[PDB]
Formats: C-alpha cells, structure tokens, sequence
C-alpha cells in the first residue's frame, strides 16, 4: 500500500514536474543576455 | 499618547492612525508611503457595498503616523476641500463602523465618530413603530402628543442590534467615541420627496422666523456603541 | 471576368458568377454558394449622396440600376416582386434618357441619411445637432511586472494622443479589485483622483453595478428640459454618466496623471500562486456603465489584458502553481486543469450578449508569453465585430503598431471604422439566405428571402455588427430553391442586394448599398465551369471548417474536407476510367487542390505544437479576414532575391530546395513577415564583403527586402511579427516550421541501395535535412488523381 | 527496497519541481525584453 | 408613448427599476380598476393580443384572472393559433350546446379539521367571512365562495 501511494507520489509530480520547461527557458534567456551586451556594443559604435 | 515623552530624540510614535470618511457609499484614504521612497499622493476608494460591506484591498489603509507623519496632516487638509459639491443626503454610518471593525482586526483603538443624523441606507439601520419620531415636532396632525407612557420607549434603544455590534467591537476590543451634531441650517430633505394626492389653500405669511430646534437624531438608538 | 476589378469596384467576391440553375445541380456541385462581403470596403467608384433613398417601400429594394427603365409613364417595378411603384413628382420631372437619377446609374451608393427628430432616447438633442462621438474604454489589467506596466503605460499614452479630441473616454485598473476611476467633476479637485472599488470575488450584475454607482434609470426622473439656469451642461451624458465618461481633451491632464500612477497590485503574491485577477469583473463593470450611460451608441471596450482571470466570475483557473492550465489534448481528454473555463464560457457568451444588444464593440489586447484565457475570450469579440490582437507583451512591435492603427485615420482626420452596423440583404425568389459566417449576429428578422438551411448565424435577413472597419469581411451563403430549369427563362439575370445602415465617427447615419447582376447556367452542368474562382471559394471553406470544429470534431472536418475535394475533382476533371496518365484540371481548377493540401496542416484544423489560446487568436482573425488576407495565413507566401533574376521577385513554393544558400526568403503566413538569409551569403559578410566596397551589391541586395516588408508591415491589420534571421541562427526557426522537406524518408529507403558508394571529395555543400511525418506534396495529388479517377 | 526508490525519486522530483525558477525566469525575460526595446528607442 | 422613438417596457427594465415604470404602474392601475368593475359586474374578458412587437400583455394580463377567460397571443393574423383557437372556442360539446359556464360560485365546504386560505387561479374572492376561514392567506383570502365571470373545460382552481 505503501508502493501504490508512492508511486501515486511520484507519477503526479511527474505531471507536475517542470524540469524540461525550466531547461528551455534557461536557453532563450541566455540568447536574450547574449542579445542585449550585443546591442550594448552596438550602443558604444 | 504614544509619543515617547521620555526625551532622547528618536522617532519613534508608535500610534496608528487612519483616515475614514463616510456618504451613501463608505470612503477610505491610503496613506502609506510608496515602495520606493517616494512621498506618494493619497488615494481615496470609494466602497459602494453597504450592505455587504468588505475592505478595498490596499495594506495601507491603517499606518504608522510618525513614519507617515506628511501623508495624514494634509490629507486632513484635503478632505473638507475634497467633499465640497457632495449633494449627497443620505448616510450609512452603520456600514461605516462595520468598515471601522474590518480596518482594526488585528490591532484595535478607538472610533472617533463624527455623525450628523442616524443612517437611512446601509445597514444597522433602525425604524420606529407608532410615529413617535414626531414627538419633537414634525407633524400636525393630532396623533403623538396625548400619551405619555410611551415617552419612556423614546429614551431606550428601538432594536437589538447595536449592542450586539458593540460586542463585535468588545472582543476585537475596539472603543467608539461619537460626536453627535445636528444641524440646524434648513435641511432640505424635510420637503422635497416625491409626492401624489389631494389638497390646497390660503393665506401667506408674515414674520417670526422659524425658532431653529435640533433635528431628532435618535441618539438613544446610537449609545450602545460608546456606553 | 475580372475577380479582381469586382472586389475593387463593389468590395465582395463570388465563389460563382455563373450560378446552378436547379437544387438537384446546387448538390451535385458540392460547393454551397457564397461570397465574401466587405461592407465597409474602398471602392474605386464609390459615391456619396444626402437625400431619402427610394427603395421598394413594401419590400426594400433599393434602385439598382437593373429595375424598370419605364419611361411613358415614368414608374419603375422592383428587381424583386415587381410591384409597380411610381417615382414621386420631383423624382420624375427631368427624367429622360441623358437626365437618370445616380443610383440608377451606379451599383454601390452611399446614403448619408438626413437626420431625422431625436428619437426620444438622448434627452437634450437639439433638431440638427450630430450624434456624439465614439467611446474608447480603456480596462487595463495590473497584475503584471513592472516594466511590462511601463511599456504599457507609454503605448497608452500615445493612445491617448492618437484618437481625436472629442471622443468619450473611461478608464478602469483592475488588479484584485476593480477600480473604475473618475474623470468627471468640477475644476475644484483635479488634484484628487478618486476609484470605485467592486469586489472581485463576487457576481454583480448589470442592475446591481448601475443601483450602487448611481446609474440606474430613476423611475420618477421627469424634469423634461425644463430648468433654465444651468450654466453650459452638456445634455448628451447626465451629470451622474459625466463622472466616469468625459471627453479627451477636458480630462487629458487627469488621465496623464492616472496612467502614471499606475502601480501593480499591492497585494503580496504567494511565491506558489498566480496574481488576484478579475477579468471577468472588470468587463462586467465596463459594460454595465456603458449599458446605462451609452446605450444604441458606438463604445469600444479596448481590454489590455497580461495573463489569465483567477477572481469570481469568468474565472479560468486555480491559485496555486501546481495545477498548470489546459491544452488541446486537455480539451480533448477530459482533465481537471480546465475546471473553471464553462463558468467563464456562458459568462462571456451572456455579457457578449448585452453588448450586442446596446450595440457596444469589444477590444482584446491580450499580451503575455503565457497564455491568457483567450479561448473563453474569443466569444466576446466575433459578436460584437472587434478584432483580437494576441502578442507575446504588451511592448513588441505586434502591439505597438496595432494599436496605433487602431487609431489610424482616413483621408479627412476620422477613423477608418463603423460602428452599429445593421446589414440587411435581399435575394430573388430563386435563391434565399442561409445564413452568415462572420463578425455580426443573426437577429431572427423573419421575412419570405430566409432559407430553411442554417449556415451559421440565420433565420434572418438582418444582421447586428456592432464593429466593422475597412477589412471587416463577412461571408453569406446561399441556396437555389428552383425545382426545374424550364422555370428559369433564357437571359433571365438573378440579382441580390446588401445595404449597411452604419455609423460614421462624424455623427450621422450612412447606408453602404452595393447590388450585382449574376445569371444562371443552361440545363448543361458544365457551362459553369469558365466561372469558378479559386480563391474565394478557398475562403469559406476555410470558414466552413472553423465553424464545424466549434460544434464537431476537427478530425470529421478533415473527413467532411478531402470527401468533399474527391468529389469535386472526380466531377469536374477531364479524365478517362482507369487510367491516371490522362487526368487534367483546368486554369481555374488547377491550384485550389493545393488550397486544401495546406488547409490541413495550418493552425485552424490542425491543434498540434499550439496552445488553445495561440489558436485562438487564429480562429478569431479567420473569422473577419478577407480573400487577400486569408490566402497568406492559409498558404505562406515566399519570395526570393537573387542577381540572377532582373526586376520582380519570384513566388517559390515552400520546399528545402528554395533554401539555396546565396538567396533572401521573404516568408509572409500573416503573422511572421521572416527576412531570411542564406548560408552563403553569412559566409560572405562574416569577414564583411557588404561592408567594404569591392562587394557593394551585396549591400544592395541586402537592403532589397527592406522595402518589400515596409509596405507590408504597413498594409496589414493585426500587424505581424517582423523577424530578420539568418541560416544557422535561432531566429530561423520560424521559417523552418513552414518549409517543407524535399526529400522524404520513403524515397530514400525505398530502392538504388547500390550505385552510390565510391566517387567524390568528401560531401557536397551540405544538405539541411527537415524531418517530419507529413506526406510530400507531389505524392498528394498522386492519390487524388487516383481516387477520383477510380470514383 | 521499492518504498526506499521511490522515496529517493520522490525526493529527486521535488528538488528538480523549480516552480519558483519558472516564475523567476519569466521576470527576466521580461526584463531583458524591455532592455533590449528602449536601447533601439533611445538611438 | 405615441411615437416610434422611445424605448418599450422590457425585462430589462423591470430589473433596474428604469424610468419606464410611468406606463407599468399606471396603466396597472388602470386596467385594475376595469378588472374590478368586471369582476363587480360578472363579464369576463379575452385577449387575443396578436403583435410582432410589445403590446403589453403584462398589464393586460390582469383583466383574464380575476374574470376568467383566452390570453391566445399568435404572431400575426395569418399565423395559425389564430385560426384554430378561436374555431376552438366556438364549438360545441357532444349535446350540441357551447362549453362556457357564466356567473359561477365555487363554494368549499371543509370539515371542523381543516380550512381554506387560497384560491390561487382564475378566481377571486368575495366574502362571507366565517370559521370555514383561517389566516396565512396566500393568494385569494378571506372568503368561503370565490366568483367566476367564465369558466371553460381546462380552467383549475389552486
């Protein structure tokens, strides 16, 4: 019984997990820092 | 009281003070200081709900005055400049100390009261049976003057609810202070309600004018909140 | 004929000029009749005339230049139930051949209808003043970041400047509460600003807002003009509407200050939980007031909104961050996530509702990179005729120019929109109304020209449109009710009429007539076939589909799609039985197979890879688009550049091999205008050859799209995402999702496994490969020729 | 021995459920997206 | 009012106490007063109100219950309750006579157990005020007998 609630607790945080999600929005904020000490370069020109 | 009078120099009055203002919908003034520092003009929210009457959900409502010493002094300066064409008659000042309990959960204090007539919307509103609210003066018409043992209801209150109210306001542990004034410069609202029916006649005049006595408030109604 | 010169003359387009004479051929056709119609469209011969138009009186018909040309008697029929009227004694005595009144020379006639005694409704209208101008109420949401409110305070403020000066304004803030803020009062407390609060958890209705802010109608209000003494009171809005609606240019200064104390919403959010949002309430408190106060007039409820409604009534999701939002295998598959969404469905269907019915539009501005409810929002718009504009913030380009658009004039300083149209249309005896597909609601007029066929909006002849502007098309469906072809003599021309009794900004009444000819075929089926567009038949089929996956399942609108397709092209090809090799499609019938090879795979039948509400803003913009603009989100359109061709550019179709590495692809899908560049060509300014001047024409070459995609970006309403990438670049992607692969992995594994191994200086420019599970284009028309042939 | 796994997954799970770094990630995107506008406007 | 410019009574109206309560209450009143000289005299009175707009069947409703009598509210003539209601009302029973009553007095006569407050319908009460009556009247009160100026096949009295 112990199994079942278990993996019950696991299967809905894995719904709930936003782990490749999280992933994802570290990699187009690192494009958008990337992008804007681009556009800081182009400010000195 | 509040203020440390024990004389080393730091700011510290740690009294709460708000500011609350009352017509036929209920008026709260945030007085808080902005996030950021900077010295934010007053906000006033009117609450249309009299009847189920709920906070306007700001955290400012209620603040510290020496922290907020500039924000209240001259928002008292604003309100009689604020509330000038106001043609509003009536009032809800039983919604309005209901509000006054939902402002000090948390705190307590008092109730600095200021009322003109009793409430005719909102609620802890209070009606009278027998017409005997003309016992002053308001009728001419041969029906109130000739009982005496029914003076004695005039000078108890007419319903239950406002002590039960003043126990609300006991174990939040909140006091009231009312300052009752009348006034006694021609209200209007004695001969302008809409009519239909039947009659006319004579004679116009001359003289004497008017001998101005204090409208019946009905202030036996209204002791419980302070006694 | 030319399509093309029609739509420009009298704004519409007909799937069919040439019409099935019989119901037994209208079915054996299976294309309904239809025609998109722009009511408000820019003809190149439009006309103006004041005087008081003269229709059929009994009927309605307006005098096209196709009625009666009596002239010993001087009467005229009608086109339709020829009941012999006669021209009033000023229309008749200068008539002759040469000396024939304007409407009867011209099909599309505007009547700006002389204004007749205020009808008893805006008490205090002298005889010959003008109708006040439109209304713009602004309810903006604050429960978003900080920066997010400054960009959004800073497109407000030019807002604020861009409408004209006598239009009504209102604002309301909502976070937790709902602030409807005052503008009215006197000079005495401008310093002040005050916010009546509505609490957000709680259902108010339109008879509860009006009772506690003072709107209501009072029953014993007679005092009928009778006060002289009021010192220049402005009679159109009562001194109790004034407090909240007042012109722009005598509140601009307390809306300025407004807009700027604009804070977000106080209150501390949980980190486990989503900003207090009521959404739902603020549109209730907008429209109750705009119900009282400006009733039969022309409102906009311009809503910016930054997320999704948490608070009481229309209502969408939960608080807590553990419970993510549905999706479209959420709709399908019958999850807890979207528990809340039908209370928020028959709420926005029912305030839509009195919003049609006080002829007041609606405005969605929804702006985040998260969803915002938009599914449950769509209802709100296609109603009342406003447009949605669905972008990733409040300060992208998507809503910066779509909002100043929004205000944009015409020629002489008012803006380019009706408002409260009242589109009615009459038919012949020979065809009759389905109904209408578009931005307007049926409003159950009975008359002998509706058909038994509901198509959408019906059972009338008349529809309410309380928004419409300048691209605003609606498509009408129709039905052939003759029995037999030896009713139908031979010249026997068919006619039908629309007239839009609309409301110009200026403050008068107008009346858009525009009315055609059309004749039907000879018993013959195919004398039709000469007369086919295949573009506006694409449209409302499209159309078609977007109102069958609302009620049925977007998989049997595939089916409903391809039985249709198989048994028009097996009817109308020229083929012989069982044998593929001698299939052919005519000039008018050879690219609309196409049409639908795309329609499949776009956003509107397809809910792969798209949020519900990212569809949404699809449907909603489907919904009200023209021919024009619905080709370009059907079928993205590519251009190229290159110093190898000389002049124009070439349309290229959407394969891998147009991605040659020295070229510029302009990508326009009406939502993403891409400028995209070759890998060739990043090669060459790498190191710079545009830059220094021994390769100047690169630089030419490279500024070439800059042009193309300006005008563009100005033509089209809601503006798109204009994205300049290059290969290899992040960017890039949008262009990918649209390009097909041009070599499938069916063609690779499926022979010559031995010919290939030994020859040739190890790889060759290499290949981008696109991998995905949809069938290749050429393979679709393999087994479309093959089914119809073999049916 | 299945109770200590899960346990052990569950406890993977929860440190891996960075919900307040989902909505700390859509600030500065918010952020960098308003930057990067007022450098373009400010030229 | 006289002119196709200001606004008919609706639901709408009715909710949000509306400025429109000037034709509600005193045509109510007026019509009550025709009700009861009709219920005074014994005449009942129809209504075959047959408008594509409002015609105010709210306020002539009140001539119908305490008479009793046909509230038929076709469309227009030519759409067909018209016809066959008032073809309906014209024929007669299987004896050859037309199926009306006129004048009628409906009289309960409970036990020493029981007594009546209402008569919710179309009726109305008139008098003789007894023990047979007791108090919480809801609808029709105070009365033994209650009047009826017609009386059909179909008509039922709560």
């Amino acid at each position: 019984k112990g199994i079942e609630d278990r993996d019950r607790l696991l299967s809905l945080a894995q719904r709930q997990d936003k782990s490749e999600e999280n992933e994802r929005l570290k990699s187009e904020v690192q494009q958008l820092k990337c992008r804007v000490e681009k556009l800081t370069r182009g400010a000195t020109v | 009281p509040g203020c440390t009078d024990s004389g080393a120099g730091r700011g510290d009055s740690r009294t709460m003070v708000g500011i609350v203002t009352y017509d036929s919908a209920v008026h709260f003034y945030a007085l808080g200081s902005a996030s950021g520092g900077g010295k934010r003009r007053p906000q006033v929210l009117v609450m249309p709900e009299i009847d189920d009457v709920f906070l306007p959900l700001s955290d400012d409502l209620f603040v510290n005055f020496a922290e907020n010493r500039d924000a209240v002094l001259e928002a008292l300066d604003t309100i009689p400049s604020l509330w000038r064409s106001n043609g509003c008659i009536d009032n809800c000042m039983g919604s309005a100390v209901k509000a006054a309990l939902l402002v000090m959960k948390h705190v307590g204090g008092k109730i600095l009261l200021f009322a003109s007539f009793p409430p005719t919307v909102g609620a802890l509103v209070t009606k009278r049976s027998g017409g005997l609210a003309g016992a002053d003066g308001a009728g001419t018409d041969g029906g109130s003057r000739q009982q005496p043992d029914r003076e004695v209801e005039l000078l108890k209150p007419a319903s239950e609810a406002y002590q039960q109210f003043a126990q609300q306001l006991t174990q939040s542990q909140v006091s009231v202070d009312l300052f009752i004034a009348p006034s006694s410069c021609a209200s209007p609202a004695a001969g302008n309600v809409p009519p239909t029916g039947t009659y006319a006649g004579g004679k116009p005049g001359s003289g004497a004018p008017g001998l101005v006595t204090a409208p019946y408030c009905d202030l036996a109604t209204i002791l419980p909140l302070a006694e | 004929m030319d399509v093309h010169e029609h739509e420009a003359a009298t704004g519409c387009r007909f799937s069919w000029n040439v019409w099935p004479a019989t119901r037994a051929e209208a079915q054996k056709i299976e294309l309904p009749l239809g025609c998109m119609f722009t009511p408000l469209r820019d003809c190149t011969s439009l006309q103006l005339v004041e005087y008081e138009p003269v229709r059929c009186r009994v009927s309605g018909c307006i005098l096209n230049p196709f009625c009666a040309i009596d002239f010993r008697s001087k009467q005229w029929t009608c086109p339709f139930s020829l009941q012999r009227n006669a021209f009033p004694n000023h229309y008749a005595m200068h008539i002759s051949e040469q000396n024939l009144p304007a409407e009867l020379l011209y099909p599309t006639i505007e009547y700006i209808l002389p204004q007749p005694m205020p009808a008893a409704n805006a008490p205090g209208v002298s005889a010959g003043e003008s109708l006040p101008p439109p209304l713009f109420f602004l309810v903006v949401d604050t429960c978003v970041i900080e920066e997010e409110l400054d960009q959004l305070r800073d497109s407000l403020m030019q807002a604020l400047a861009l409408m004209p000066s006598d239009a009504m304004v209102g604002i309301i803030t909502y976070g937790a509460m709902a602030m409807l803020h005052e503008l009215g009062g006197g000079s005495e407390n401008v310093d002040v600003m005050k916010a009546h609060v509505f609490r957000g958890n709680k259902e108010l209705t339109s008879t509860q807002i009006q009772q506690q802010l003072g709107l209501a109608r009072s029953a014993n209000a007679y005092v009928p003009a009778g006060g002289p003494g009021a010192p220049a009171g402005s009679p159109l809005l009562r001194p109790a509407a004034a407090r909240f609606i007042q012109p722009v240019g005598e509140c601009e200064y307390k809306l300025t200050s407004i807009l700027e104390e604009l804070r977000r919403d106080s209150w501390p959010v949980p980190s486990d939980s989503r900003p207090m949002r009521c959404t739902g309430l603020a549109l209730s408190v907008a429209l109750a007031v705009l119900e009282a106060a400006w009733y039969q007039l022309p409102a906009r409820v311009l809503l910016f909104v930054g997320g999704a409604c948490t608070s009481g009534p229309g209502q969408v999701v939960d608080l807590s961050l553990c419970e993510s939002i549905r999706h479209h295998l959420d709709l399908q598959k019958d999850n807890n996530n979207a528990r809340f969404v039908k209370k928020a469905l028959k709420y926005y269907t029912q305030l839509a509702n009195q919003a049609v019915r006080s002829g007041h539009a609606v405005d969605i501005f929804a702006c985040s990179l998260d969803q915002v409810g938009l599914y449950e929002m769509k209802v709100m718009t296609e109603k009342t005729g406003g447009c949605v504009v669905m972008g990733d913030s409040f300060s992208i380009n998507v809503f910066k120019d779509s909002l100043r658009k929004f205000f944009e004039t015409d020629s002489t300083g008012f803006l380019k929109m009706g408002f409260n149209a009242k589109i009615e249309v009459l038919c012949s005896k020979e065809f009759k109304v389905c109904g209408a597909i578009g931005p307007c609601t049926g409003t159950g007029k009975k008359g002998c020209q509706v058909s038994d066929t509901i198509v959408g909006e019906g059972m009338t002849t008349e529809w309410q449109a309380a928004a419409l502007d300048k691209e605003s098309t609606v498509a009408f469906y129709f039905e052939v009710t003759n029995q037999q072809a030896q009713n139908l003599p031979p010249g026997k021309q068919s006619f039908l009429q629309f007239q839009t009794s609309y409301l110009h900004p200026s403050g008068r009444r107008r009346l858009r007539v525009t009315t055609l000819s059309y004749r039907f075929a000879e018993p013959n089926t195919i004398d039709v076939a000469p007369g086919f567009d295949q573009e506006a038949a694409a449209v409302l089929m499209t159309r078609l589909a977007v109102f069958k996956t609302e009620s049925e399942e977007s998989l049997d609108v595939l089916r409903w799609l391809d039985r249709k397709l198989i048994r028009l092209v097996a009817r109308f090809a020229d083929y012989q039985k069982d044998d593929p090799s001698s299939f052919h499609l005519s000039t008018e019938f050879s690219i609309y197979p196409q049409f639908m090879y795309h329609l499949r795979r776009s956003h509107f039948l397809q809910t792969f890879n798209a949020s519900p509400d990212e569809t949404a803003y699809y449907r909603s913009v489907l919904l009200r688009a023209s021919v024009m603009n619905a080709l370009v989100m059907i079928q993205p359109a590519l251009l190229e550049y290159s110093f190898e061709q000389q002049g124009p550019p070439q349309p290229v179709l959407l394969d891998a091999q147009a991605l040659k590495p020295n070229v510029i692809l302009l990508l326009d899908s009406f939502f993403h205008v891409v400028v995209w560049h070759g890998e060739l060509i990043h090669q060459w300014r790498e190191q710079g050859f545009h830059n220094m001047p021994e390769y100047e024409n690169l630089r030419q070459l490279l500024q070439a799209p800059l042009e193309d995609a300006k005008v563009i970006l100005d033509e089209r309403f809601p503006v798109p995402k204009y994205v300049q990438c290059n290969s290899g670049g992040s960017q890039a992607r949008f262009l990918l999702a649209k390009v097909n692969p041009s070599t499938n992995y069916a063609q690779t594994a499926g022979g010559g496994a031995a010919m290939a191994g030994l020859m040739g200086d190890s790889g060759a420019a290499g290949e981008s490969f696109i991998n995905t599970d949809d069938v290749s284009l050429k393979v679709f028309m393999d087994h479309l020729i093959k089914l119809a042939v073999q049916s």
